[PDB]
């Protein structure tokens, strides 16, 4: 299975109610492993997966120093962006940043990412080549000019292809019992009569890992995605995931409807029937 | 400003059995901006012990949080999640339905 390491930063201005809120989280695949919260008492990068606890003091001090430094750059960014967009000083705004790396089954570099949003909209992103930027609006083109002149992309590319991959390997090993597992979904369908003439069919996938899955309905072999209610894949709390997909059907047509499940834990795609 | 409405899911960790300790989850996803209020309710009252995940976001930049607590499903106790967000005119209450 392919794997990823990602950091997610969220910075929110709150004019007159404090300095901006800053929250940082780190993930390996779908498993969170560290956090920082500027409003918390500790003012430390903190562990959130058992397998990171073993890291030594150089690690916690280093990550703490880095995350605080990132909080400060984002604090100043909120001012730069408010100014560029000619926004009022009163309003709350959001900066987001995501970066990290993907490796394949073989733990070799696949892809890197480094990208930003302002108020929920793409702002600037490093392209897949890790050499060039995507910047739609004029404010982001100004940033792009500055980042080109400062050779920012080159520094980011070096992290993403090197250090990022090294950390990802270490964590995957330290965490291998968790991270290098597959839990196949436990599947079933439920039927509930909404009335005398229609029934809700719900196709369930429970207790699966990793999170990627596909659930689809067919009616006499015809894909029903347009008529299907598909919920967002959701955490059970225990490091496994759950998902369901539902269709509302005329009572008596249940046998026409089949649910199709795809997951890496499954030797073969599964079809569930009413029969 | 961009605003995106929370998608609320309220559910148990394990298949529920009356009298058997379990975990009640309220997963809220796809929202923007990040300020949100989320409560788990037992018989309409806020559960005070509730924990939540650290704020994170999806590839589309929308935020997600899991709120969770230990709970014991029973025949007559009603569980729910109550969510408020700038996109909602008033708090949205979603009841736990164990028969889904
Ligand atoms: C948690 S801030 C530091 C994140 C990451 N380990 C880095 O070196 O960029
Ligand atoms: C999207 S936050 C980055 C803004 C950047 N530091 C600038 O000064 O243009
Ligand atoms: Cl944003």
């Amino acid at each position: 299975g392919s794997h990823s390491m990602r950091y997610f930063f969220t910075s929110v201005s709150r004019p007159g109610r404090g300095e901006p809120r800053f929250i940082a989280v780190g993930y390996v695949d779908d498993t969170q492993f560290v956090r920082f919260d500027s409003d918390a008492a500790s003012q430390r990068m903190e562990p959130r997966a058992p397998w990171i606890e073993q890291e030594g003091p150089e690690y916690w001090d280093g990550e703490t120093r880095k995350v605080k430094a990132h909080s400060q750059t984002h604090r100043v960014d909120l001012g730069t962006l408010r100014g560029c967009y000619n926004q009022s000083e009163a309003g709350s705004h959001t900066v987001q940043r995501m970066y990290g790396c993907d490796v394949g089954s073989d733990w070799r570099f696949l892809r890197g990412y480094h990208q930003y949003a302002y108020d929920g909209k793409d702002y600037i992103a490093l392209k897949e080549d890790l050499r060039s930027w995507t910047a739609a609006d004029m404010c982001a083109q100004t940033t792009k000019h500055k980042w080109e002149a400062a050779h920012v992309a080159e520094q980011l590319r070096a992290y993403l292809e090197g250090t990022c991959v090294e950390w990802l390997r270490r964590y995957l090993e330290n965490g291998k019992e968790t991270l290098q597992r597959t839990d196949a979904p436990k599947t079933h369908m439920t039927h509930h009569a909404v009335s005398d003439h229609e029934a809700t069919l719900r196709c369930w996938a429970l207790s699966f890992y990793p999170a990627e899955i596909t659930l689809t309905w067919q009616r006499d072999g015809e894909d029903q995605t347009q008529d299907t209610e598909l919920v967002e894949t959701r955490p059970a709390g225990d490091g496994t995931f759950q998902k369901w997909v539902a269709v509302v059907v005329p009572s008596g047509q249940e046998q026409r409807y089949t649910c199709h499940v795809q997951h890496e834990g499954l030797p073969k795609p599964l079809t569930l029937r009413w029969e | 400003m961009i605003q995106r409405t929370p998608k609320i899911q309220v559910y148990s960790r394990h298949p529920a059995e009356n009298g058997k300790s379990n975990f009640l989850n309220c997963y809220v996803s796809g929202f923007h901006p990040s300020d949100i209020e989320v409560d788990l309710l037992k018989n309409g009252e806020r559960i005070e012990k509730v924990e939540h995940s650290d704020l994170s976001f999806s590839k589309d930049w929308s935020f997600y949080l899991l709120y969770y607590t230990e709970f014991t499903p029973t025949e007559k106790d009603e569980y729910a999640c109550r969510v408020n967000h700038v996109t909602l005119s008033q708090p949205k209450i979603v009841k736990w339905d164990r028969d889904m």
